[PDB]
């Protein structure tokens, strides 16, 4: 018998997995959401619409101590692909978006590694407001922002927090947008400058 | 001279060709960087490769001078 | 008369989606990815896209998914809804603002050996790397890069069906000629994973412009205002035509330039070269302009020495327009032949 | 559909032996192949199925393995309950059964009893005049047997039968027999039957007249 | 989340999102409207129709 299939069986029909629940000891703990964003393409700025049109691999991490597992007891399992569907999501949403698709693009499988971590990775087109500013036109630059928060969660539910890196075993938040260095193809109008991140 | 290549999946170590002498290990940073690390490329050269401006090369002479980065020599 | 309920019934009871459809988890998922391309429905040099209807043909062979023909009557295929089963999750890796996966969920077709062919329909709008530099002899190298977004090399493999793809119901296009195409699977390693590649087939392809419909439209009108320009020298001073003929050649090729705008690629990744030839028709325009100017002025000072320098400025006029349209044209059309 | 053959199709082993069987398809059987055992008036009972698995209650003496188109069994160590005809099968396109092979205990050379028999008068007076021609306790099964009259080979009306391994002794017995007619009995009067087994490097004959 | 679970299954046992919660036949479901405007996205005299994000 496939060990993925016991080990699947394992946690969520016999341990009774509840999607509906946040992975959280005691109510009054909040879950911690880690956030990077990797810019693929930047698509397009429209400024008659007013309109950032971008696409985007929003990777999300948080912890969900019911999906534990010791590997050595189901085969050297170490990592497990889910529908997100079966899986508690904190549910981020972009908040500045212009047309109504506040939600994620492509639902691809979450990644549960054996320690608890859940790993998302799913990519999006997005449609964000951004304000123009036509002051210097053609010689202009423009400060656009996508915002990224839960409705359906608050601040004492879910916290919100940058992704860290490591370096020397020492950490550092990662404060801002990650671009490839040679895949990035650069849009055929627009340069980015600064690209930074704040919670 | 006997080099590791990841010409061939998984990662083997191959005598290089005739002429060729140097081990090499490219790195550099990709769309996945974030979370896979640096991508690694392992070879042969006569000459050390070029670097492109966000590449890191090393290039040295010794048998399997060029281990993964998780690996040693 | 219900054996085939039977069977689907039976295969189907304990069936998972979400576990790979291999013996042992160690194993890896052998998939062949074919891609058919049905038209080539767009291209967008402004915002770099290339819109393509594609049929996505995924053959692999699901474990569990086995019957023995002779329990079901000689029954050797059957069809099935494509959400029932796991499948492979390709996504177009440089998508760029359409869907990334498959989201046509057609049946499968599924043999007694366990052997599942899906063909679903997908309209791709990969990213592409414009080049406006030769527009518009220009060829473009246009490609798609495919892979599983969630599954590494270890767990599920991808194999291109031929090194080709296949071209057999390609619908002609209006606009490009696709010259050659080929797929090509790449494994890449990274610093985290010394044994797990990633794997990708990116397939590509060589399209050519046909540049007619650029050649009427608008190399053609550029080519009569600069001939224009240069005629304007021979007309004699005491016509009084010089400065209407050079105002009327500047407001045509101004009201022109609504059209050029609008065909000509907005993309300032680079000028295009019928981009500077429409510049050059500008300032040859303004310079005979000038040119004009100084002449009637002279003349109304000398009548001899203005005769003269609009006899040379004729020549030089024309001769600097016609090497200009060969300097544009021709070293594109060299390239070309 | 899979054809099967199976090999040997008789192996004389000893107690205790480990003892393998073969099985080979026309085609690829996948691990789908299925072993059983069965023996003399009784239910056939499954030993392995797909190649490895051995069914419930099975003792561990029996193992499987193999793959594509070759596939074995192995006894361990052979016990005198395990002695039996071997069935391999697959089942995974159609439904396909060896000849089966007939795992049987070693036993010493033993050279055949032979005897020979006329039709008695009893019988003659019926018409009937089958001869009759017998060979007891030999071992092993191979053997040949040869009727000839008036030293003219005969086949016609030639017959013959075994006996499975005595339960004490293992040896086999065998019988056979040529039926005739009073009148084409009369017309001869030599009878010989000559025995071709193992332990001789010249035929055993036995003969009457009259 | 134990008592959290407990309490949602008790809440909906018997319920029904269909029916407005009248306890009485009689009775009324007052309802409190409020708008928060997030963006006026634009207007459009040409289709007399104003897009606003609320
Ligand atoms: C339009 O644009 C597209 C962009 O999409 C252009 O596509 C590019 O087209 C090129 C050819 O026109 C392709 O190059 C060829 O790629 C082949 C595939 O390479 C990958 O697989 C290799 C292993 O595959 C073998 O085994 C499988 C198994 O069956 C077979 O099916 C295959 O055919 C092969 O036999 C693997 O080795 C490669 O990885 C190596 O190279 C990459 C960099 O390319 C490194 O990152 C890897 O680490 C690795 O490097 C190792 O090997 C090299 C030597 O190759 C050493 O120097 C390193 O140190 C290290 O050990 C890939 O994963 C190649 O097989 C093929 O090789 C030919 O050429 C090389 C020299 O260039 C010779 O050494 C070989 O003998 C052979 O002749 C070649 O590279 C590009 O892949 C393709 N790129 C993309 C992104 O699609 C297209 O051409 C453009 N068209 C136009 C403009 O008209
Ligand atoms: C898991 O890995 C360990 C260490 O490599 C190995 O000994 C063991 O056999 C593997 N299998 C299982 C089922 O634990
Ligand atoms: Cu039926």
């Amino acid at each position: 018998l496939n060990e993925e299939e016991r080990l699947i069986r394992h946690l969520f029909q016999e341990k009774g997995y509840n999607k509906e629940l946040r992975p959280v000891a005691h109510k009054e703990e909040s879950v911690d959401v880690a956030l990077a964003l990797t810019l693929s393409n930047l698509i397009s700025l429209k400024e008659v619409e007013e309109t950032l049109t971008t696409n985007v691999w929003i990777e999300h991490g948080w912890t969900d101590n019911r999906l534990k597992w010791n590997a050595e007891e189901f085969g050297n399992i170490s990592v497990l692909r889910l529908p997100p569907d079966m899986v508690w999501l904190p549910e981020i949403v972009l908040e500045n978006n212009n047309d109504g698709s506040f939600q994620i693009s492509y639902s691809c499988n979450v990644l549960v590694y054996h320690y608890g971590f859940v790993y998302w990775l799913p990519p999006a087109i997005f449609r964000s407001s951004c304000p123009i500013s036509v002051t210097y036109f053609p010689f202009d630059w423009q400060n656009c922002s996508l915002k990224f928060s839960s409705l359906k969660y608050t601040a004492k539910e879910i916290t919100l927090s940058l992704k860290q890196d490591a370096k020397e075993n020492r950490t550092y938040p990662v404060e801002w947008i990650i671009i490839d260095p040679e895949g990035f193809t650069e849009n055929g109008e627009w340069e980015i400058v600064h690209r930074p991140a704040r919670v | 001279i006997v080099c590791h290549t990841t010409a061939t999946s998984p990662i083997s170590a191959v005598t290089c060709p005739p002429g060729e002498n140097l081990c090499y290990r490219k790195m550099w940073c990709d769309a996945f960087c974030s979370s896979r690390g640096k991508v690694v490329e392992l070879g042969c050269a006569a000459t050390c490769p070029s670097k492109k401006p966000y590449e890191e090369v090393t290039c040295c002479s010794t048998d399997k001078c060029n281990p993964h980065p998780k690996q040693r020599p | 008369s219900e054996h085939e309920t039977r069977l689907v019934a039976k295969l189907f009871k304990d069936y998972s989606s979400v576990v790979r459809p291999v013996e042992d988890h160690r194993q890896v998922v052998e998939v062949t990815v074919g891609l058919q391309l049905i038209q080539l429905i767009n291209v967008d040099e402004v915002n770099q896209i290339v819109t393509t209807n594609v049929r996505l043909k995924q053959q692999w062979v699901d474990y569990n998914l086995k019957w023995n023909p002779d329990d079901y009557g000689g029954v050797k295929k059957i069809h099935i809804p494509s959400e029932k089963i796991w499948r492979p999750d390709l996504v177009l890796y440089n998508n760029a603002d359409g869907d990334f996966a498959i989201v046509k969920f057609t049946k499968v077709l599924l043999q007694y050996t366990g052997h599942i062919t899906w063909t679903p329909p997908a309209i791709f709008k990969s990213y592409c790397e414009i080049i406006v530099t030769h527009f518009p002899f220009d060829e473009q190298n246009c490609s798609m890069k495919l892979g599983t977004w969630t599954y590494d090399g270890s767990v599920v493999a991808i194999n291109p069906e031929s090194d080709q793809p296949d071209l057999s119901n390609f619908m002609e296009s209006g606009e490009w000629v696709i010259k050659e195409s080929r797929g090509w699977k790449h494994s890449v390693t990274y610093s985290c994973c010394p044994d797990t590649p990633y794997l990708d087939i990116t397939y590509h392809f060589v399209m050519q412009r046909l540049p007619l419909y650029f050649i009427v439209n608008v190399i053609i009108p550029c080519l009569l205002f600069s001939f224009l320009t240069g005629l304007v020298f021979y007309l004699p001073t005491d016509s009084g035509e010089k400065m209407t003929l050079s105002i009327s050649v500047l407001l045509s090729l101004t009201v022109f330039l609504l059209v050029i705008v609008e065909l000509i690629p907005s993309t300032s990744s680079a000028v295009p070269l019928i981009g500077k030839y429409m510049l050059f028709t500008m300032v040859f325009v303004i310079a005979s302009i000038i040119i004009t100017v100084i002449v009637i002025n002279t003349h109304h000072r000398w009548k001899y020495v203005a005769m003269v320098m609009d006899h040379i400025l004729l020549g030089v006029f024309m001769l600097v327009c016609i090497i200009g349209t060969l300097a544009v044209f021709a070293g594109r059309l060299i390239e070309l032949n | 559909d899979i054809v099967i053959t199976q090999s040997p199709s008789l192996l004389s082993a000893s107690v205790g032996d480990r003892v393998t069987l073969t099985c080979k398809g026309s085609q690829n059987i996948d691990n789908y192949l299925a072993w059983y055992q069965q023996k003399l008036g009784e239910a056939p009972k499954l030993l392995i199925y797909k190649t490895n698995s051995l069914q419930t209650g099975i003792p561990s003496r029996f193992s499987g393995s193999g793959s594509g188109t070759d596939y074995t069994l192995t006894i361990s160590s052979l016990h005198s309950e395990d002695l039996a005809t071997y069935y391999c099968y697959q089942y995974i396109n159609g439904y396909t059964f060896g000849t089966g092979t007939k795992l049987e205990l070693k036993r010493a050379d033993a050279a055949p009893t032979v005897s020979i028999f006329p039709p008695s008068t009893e019988q003659l007076a019926t018409g009937g005049a089958s001869v009759v021609c017998l060979m007891n306790n030999f071992y092993p099964r191979d053997i040949s047997v040869k009727w000839k009259i008036d030293g003219t080979e005969r086949r016609d009306g030639v017959l013959d039968s075994v006996t499975d391994q005595d339960s004490k002794d293992s040896t086999y017995s065998m019988s056979s027999t040529l039926s005739l007619t009073k009148a084409d009995y009369e017309s001869h009067n030599l009878y010989t039957c000559e025995v071709v087994h193992k332990t001789s490097s010249s035929p055993v004959v036995k003969s009457f007249n009259r | 989340s134990e008592a959290e679970g407990r309490l949602r299954e008790k809440l909906f046992s018997g319920y029904d999102s269909s029916v407005r919660p009248a306890r009485e036949v009689g009775d009324r479901v007052r309802v409190s409207v409020g708008l928060i405007l997030a963006q006026l996205i634009s207007l459009n005299e040409k289709d007399e129709e104003m897009s606003t994000k609320v």
